[PDB]
């Protein structure tokens, strides 16, 4: 399986409408070698996907969002499910590949009463501690602190890519317009300027928060290359017996 | 291909699919700007990207997108396109569209509205053909009064005559009036059926034709009264009154009959004053007697197969004629240069009523363009979606050769090297048809698919040698995968000791039988013993490519590996058919005898609400047709909306759920069988 | 003649007065102090050395470039001090200026203080009172949260980190206290929730107010996020000093030993 094989089927897998959903397992199957993917816990916390695959003959761990189930929102179960897998992959020198499409965290009363903060911190810490090479691709969405929780550039991430249909923002357009343009009480046009200016990956691109905006069909052809360069990564950290996982 | 001559500089192709792509390609060869129309869904189709401009026309359904008068009118007005080409289907045979286009200033590639109006109804066309001194269908013009009229018609023209209820609407029915008492009782039954169906109670009795062959003649004309007949085509192989395999030169006809049919078609076209490309269809009995049946006033779907054997670009000729130029050829200039066979690859499952519509999104798509003498016409690219609103047709495959046998061999080779992963196609049926003994000999009729498979399509039956080759190939591929699994890199800390196993003893389960296989490897050549028979398998053993070419005892074969599991299950496409096998080691097979079978329970009707929510709009009705896993309804929630399908095939019986209801999880929404 | 001497005094008085006397009165009406006197109560008298008192936000979009929206300090007070003679680093969040919303300068100051603390080897105490991330800044607030989280994870297991929730904290800023070793809250004046009650009401169709959505009782009784609850600010700070007396300064040092009787 050549490492430069094109995947044109990814050119239109993301619907234009911001309401429809799609299957991330299809993207994972397209990208990996021989379309083989060993999934871990496939029937528990289905809004997140974790598994093992091979890229150019090298074992890699894959974690990603599933927009089909619960819009891809993070909750208590998926946080620990992803966190333990990421920690195990870190412990044995296995690179990580992440696909990000998340609109935030699942709201409710049971989520707060169950302690969603602790498990969100677990996932955040799991990505922050990781010292193996990691590559991240943003397909459609990344909102609020969930964007940071999913291994943004600022958590010592190595390479980040965003598809032309991706978009990064603090919140939704309606919420930002309401919380900013309150006295003006005119959302007829201000929403139009907001969605034509800040509803695109350009604010993140101009500030260097993403390495480059790549065509989907070349996705695989990029990642392999990065995994060739980052194979010799070495970093230094302050000495300690063991850090305090928020369990 | 001379571009010096003046031609329209703006053409609008108001169509979709592969015909739009072909027209766009021909116009590009002419150096003419192309403008394409597309619905909201088809915003990323092949044709819309191939063209220069692109104008939307409306929503997904064809009744508001490709059949909308106003949308096309404003598209023409904004674009100011010089000429409009409809292709075939949709609005090709619309007289209203025709004169609406032709009124202001727009030229329309096609026949004039007078010819369409003339050949718009069966009765008027039949009487015009009778006035055109051509061999019409043997019968009488009038109405039946009683059984006396039926028996007098039977005694008038021919003994083998139907009593089928004709005229009215459609004119169909399984009826025979061979004998006098048969004429009487069939007339009674046909009158009863007509009263039940249409109420006409009157018949246009027509003579019976045993196992008829459907031939067709391609005709070309201009505004200067010049008519040409471009050989013939045969479209006998049909199911559901739809052609699947077309064969350009007719093996059943000779020079004299061909010339007679061409002369009759040319005379009919001159009588109607046709000035474009058209087709005249004939039914030929066993006695080599041809009778006229219908005339298509548009470009035929299977026009490339007659284009290959003559080298005449039909779209180019249509454009030149519509410009006003006369034909640049004569009757003697037409030659039958070789042989041609065309097949249609649809997105349907041939194991249910010779094809049922299917949906899905293509994940892998590869054409055998590198094979010799293979032409593919398709409007599909990898990642395309096979929706429900349109025809599920995928592609057209054409093979041209020096004779019939070479063309058939090339067609089989192309079918074996054609990759479609994501949906279900009917390639197995096509390959079985093109290798049947009767089809090879040349004895086919419109009932070929009916009598060859009276029970239905069951697959490609395999002989002893083919079964042995399949088992050897599967065992070799399994052993090759196992061997590749042992190749790691150097560790320098714990050295790897590769095992030195000599023989692999395997149990292979196929259909409902178990065979013992012994496999040995000597580099790139495998020696396989199946039940004593010895075979040699050699290949490059490239496990990443979708297609694998192997050589078993010198015979060259091509296979595909659709599925592979650690449990031993393997799905392999061989000779155009998908076979499921289970390969295990001897020890595993021996130990598996103690594994208890798990009995299933409950009913397959499990569809319910995955989570509580509201239904924005339900679009089902008890008794509605259900496709292969088609989207049955939509339940929306926060942010994203869910669209849950009907994966299990079953006729709708009762829809407990209703639109707008806040049904909880587990509630019975749609009952399916 | 140069007007640079008066500029220093004007900036100092603006920093001392925060964002307005009316906002100070509103803060005092709810029974809650301000950041400066919180720090004064927490630390030993005459030992607080404020750093980076002349930092202002550099955003120039959506009218944020106006002088009325430009305040020195960027609504955060950071520095070092001594508790019972032992060094410590402290940062406090000011609800006066845009409700304590975090921006580039806010996160920059917090990151600088935490980096200095991990370099020297001294604990970190964080008084948290903020309405979330600043929407006007945009991705800058998210980047600041990411940097703060990265430095929190890096220093975990190296130096102790204590968080004290003094006001309503919402959004991504909730995650920073959860990554520290200990968390304390003040009864009836502090909240912790990812999303406000309005979003919950809109989405899941349930009515609830802040008190039983992110109150101190919920987190200290049936959520397991906080460790202790205190009645007011003064008692919370005295208990914080008493608790800080227990811990060692860093992982290198052994457990503290005190004079016994
Ligand atoms: C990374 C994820 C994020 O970005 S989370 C950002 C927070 N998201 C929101 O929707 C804001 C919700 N917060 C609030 O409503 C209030 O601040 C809460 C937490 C309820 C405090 O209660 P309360 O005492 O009534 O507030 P207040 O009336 O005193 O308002 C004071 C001023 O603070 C401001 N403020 C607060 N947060 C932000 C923010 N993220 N961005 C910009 N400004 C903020 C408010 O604008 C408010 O202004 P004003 O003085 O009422 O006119
Ligand atoms: N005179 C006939 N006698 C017996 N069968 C006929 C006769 N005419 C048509 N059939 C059948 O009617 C079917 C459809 O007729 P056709 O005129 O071609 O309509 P369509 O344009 O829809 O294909 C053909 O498959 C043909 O086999
Ligand atoms: C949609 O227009 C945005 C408003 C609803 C927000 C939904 S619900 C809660 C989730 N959190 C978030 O940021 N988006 C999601
Ligand atoms: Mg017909």
């Amino acid at each position: 399986d050549p490492s430069d094989r094109l995947v044109p089927e990814l050119d239109t897998i993301v619907p234009l409408e911001s309401t429809k959903a799609y299957n991330m397992v299809d993207i994972i199957h397209s990208v990996v070698d021989e379309r083989e993917f060993f999934e871990i816990m496939p029937n528990y916390a289905k809004n997140i996907i974790v598994g093992f695959a091979r890229m150019n003959g090298r074992t890699v761990g894959i974690v990603g969002n599933q927009p089909k189930v619960a819009s891809g929102c993070l909750d208590i179960n998926s946080s620990v499910k992803g966190a333990r897998f990421v920690r195990f992959c870190d412990a044995f020198n296995i690179p990580l590949i992440t696909f990000v499409d998340v609109p935030g965290f699942l709201p409710g009363t049971a989520q707060e009463y169950g302690g969603i903060i602790r498990h969100g911190a677990k996932l955040l810490y799991a990505f922050a501690e990781a010292t193996v090479p990691k590559v991240t691709v943003i397909t459609r969405k990344a909102y609020g602190g969930a964007y940071d929780v999913m291994s943004s550039k600022h958590l010592c991430g190595d390479t980040n890519y965003a598809w032309p249909t991706a978009e990064i923002a603090v919140m939704g357009a309606k919420g930002a317009v309401e919380i900013i343009f309150k006295g003006h009480e005119n959302v007829e046009a201000a929403q139009a300027e907001y969605i034509e200016k800040f509803a695109n990956p350009f604010p993140a691109a101009v500030r260097g928060f993403v390495d480059d905006i790549i065509q989907p069909s070349s996705t695989r052809a990029r990642i392999c290359c990065d995994l060739d360069v980052l194979a010799s990564k070495k970093v230094q950290r302050p000495w300690r017996k063991h850090a305090n996982i928020p369990l | 291909y001379d571009p010096n001559e003046k031609t329209f500089d703006k053409i609008l192709v108001a169509n979709r699919g592969e015909i739009a792509c072909r027209v766009i390609r021909t116009c590009k060869k002419m150096g003419i700007k192309t403008v394409a129309i597309h619905s909201d869904v088809d915003a990323s189709s092949v044709h819309v990207k191939m063209a220069d401009e692109a104008v939307c026309v409306g929503p997904a359904p064809t009744s508001k997108s490709y059949l909308n008068m106003d949308a096309i009118m404003e598209a023409i007005k904004k674009t100011r396109a010089q000429a409009v080409h409809p292709g075939y289907g949709f609005l090709s045979e619309n007289k209203e569209f025709a004169r609406c286009l032709a009124a202001e200033d727009v030229v329309f590639i096609g026949p004039d509205t007078h010819a369409i109006q003339a050949m718009g109804d069966k009765i008027e066309s039949k009487l015009l053909a009778k006035k055109a001194e051509v061999n019409t269908i043997p019968g009488f013009d009038g109405v039946v009064k009683d059984a006396e009229e039926a028996v007098r018609i039977a005694r008038e023209i021919g003994y083998p005559v139907m009593i089928k209820a004709s005229a009215g609407g459609g004119g169909k029915g399984m009826r025979i009036a061979w004998d006098d008492e048969e004429t009487r009782d069939g007339f009674r039954l046909s009158s009863q059926e007509a009263a039940s169906s249409f109420g006409d109670d009157r018949l246009l009795i027509e003579k019976f034709i045993d196992n008829p062959r459907h031939i067709e003649i391609q005709v070309l004309g201009d505004k200067h009264g010049n008519a040409l007949w471009l050989n013939e085509r045969e479209c006998s192989i049909q199911r559901r009154n739809q052609k699947v395999v077309e064969e350009a030169p007719s093996i059943f006809l000779d020079a004299e009959t061909r010339r007679a049919m061409g002369e009759q078609a040319v005379a009919l076209a001159r009588a109607v004053k046709y000035s474009s490309a058209g087709t005249v269809e004939f039914l030929v009995d066993s006695k080599k007697n041809f009778y006229f049946l219908e005339m298509n006033t548009r470009l035929q779907v299977e026009h490339p197969v007659t284009e290959c054997i003559t080298g005449l670009d039909l779209v180019q000729e249509m454009i030149r004629v519509a410009k006003g130029y006369p034909l640049r050829h004569k009757q003697a200039d037409i030659r039958i240069n070789g042989w041609a066979v065309e097949c249609r690859v649809y997105a349907e499952d041939p194991y249910k009523s010779f094809g049922l519509p299917s949906i899905g999104r293509l994940s892998q798509y590869q054409e055998p363009l590198h094979l010799p003498g293979v032409r593919v016409d398709s409007g599909i690219q990898p990642g395309s979606d096979i929706s429900i609103y349109y025809d599920p047709m995928i592609s057209k495959l054409i093979t041209y050769g020096s004779d019939r046998t070479e063309a058939l061999k090339r067609m089989a080779d192309a079918l074996d090297n054609y990759v479609i992963r994501g949906v279900t196609h009917n390639i197995a049926l096509l390959r079985e048809v093109i290798i049947n003994s009767r089809f090879v000999k040349g004895d086919i009729s419109t009932k070929f698919l009916s009598d060859v498979y009276p029970d239905g399509f069951k697959g490609h039956m395999l002989t002893k040698s083919e079964k042995n080759q399949l088992l050897a190939i599967a065992s070799s591929l399994f052993v090759a995968f196992q061997l590749r699994a042992q190749h790691f890199q150097e560790n320098s800390r714990m050295p790897v000791i590769k095992p030195d196993i000599a023989n692999w003893e395997l149990s292979v389960k196929l259909h409902d039988k178990v065979h013992t296989v012994v496999a040995s490897n000597n580099g790139s050549v495998f020696s396989v013993e199946v039940d004593g028979s010895k075979l040699n398998v050699t290949s490059t053993w490239n496990l990443a490519s979708p297609l694998l070419s192997v050589s078993v005892d010198g015979t060259q074969r091509t296979v595909q590996c659709l599925s592979r599991e650690a449990g031993g299950n393997m799905s392999i496409q061989f000779l155009g058919t998908v076979y499921k096998v289970n390969i295990l080691t001897r020890l595993a097979a021996e130990l598996n005898k103690f594994m208890l079978e798990k009995v299933t329970e409950d009913t397959s009707s499990v569809l319910r609400s995955p989570m509580p929510g509201v239904v924005v709009a339900v679009s089902v009705k008890p008794g509605d047709a259900v496709a292969e896993g088609q989207e049955i309804c939509v339940i929306e929630a926060m942010k994203m909306q869910n669209s849950m399908t009907a994966g299990k095939t079953g006729t709708v019986k009762s829809v407990h759920c209703q639109a707008g209801d806040t049904v909880g999880e587990g509630d019975l929404l749609v009952e399916l069988e | 003649a140069t007007s640079v001497n008066e500029r220093i005094e004007n900036k100092r008085r603006t920093a001392l007065l925060g964002g307005g006397q009316r906002r100070i009165d509103a803060q005092h009406k709810r029974g809650k102090l301000t950041a400066r006197e919180r720090i004064s109560l927490l630390l030993d008298p005459g030992s607080f050395v404020e750093s980076d008192m002349f930092v202002e936000h550099r955003c120039a979009d959506f009218g944020m470039a106006a002088d009325k929206n430009k305040f020195p300090g960027d609504s955060v007070v950071t520095g070092r001090g001594r508790i019972n003679g032992r060094l410590v680093y402290v940062f406090s969040q000011d609800f006066t200026v845009f409700g304590g919303s975090l921006s580039g300068a806010h996160a920059q100051k917090i990151c600088k203080i935490m980096d200095q603390a991990i370099t020297v080897g001294a604990p970190v105490i964080g008084l948290n009172d903020s309405g979330g991330a600043r929407i006007q800044e945009g991705v800058e607030s998210l980047a600041g949260y990411a940097d703060i989280f990265l430095r929190n994870v890096t220093a975990s297991g190296v130096i102790p980190q204590i968080s004290l929730i003094m006001g309503p904290c919402a959004g991504g800023a909730v995650y920073s206290p959860a990554l520290t070793d200990f968390t304390f809250m003040v009864k009836d004046t502090s909240y912790l929730f990812i999303t406000g009650p309005d979003v919950v009401k809109s989405v899941t169709n349930e009515d609830v107010t802040q008190e039983e959505l992110g109150g101190a009782k919920t987190h200290t009784t049936m959520s397991g996020v906080a460790h202790r609850a205190f009645e007011n600010d003064v008692d919370a700070l005295c208990n914080l000093r008493d608790f800080f007396n227990y811990l060692p300064l860093s992982s290198q040092d052994p457990a503290p030993v005190r004079e016994c009787h």
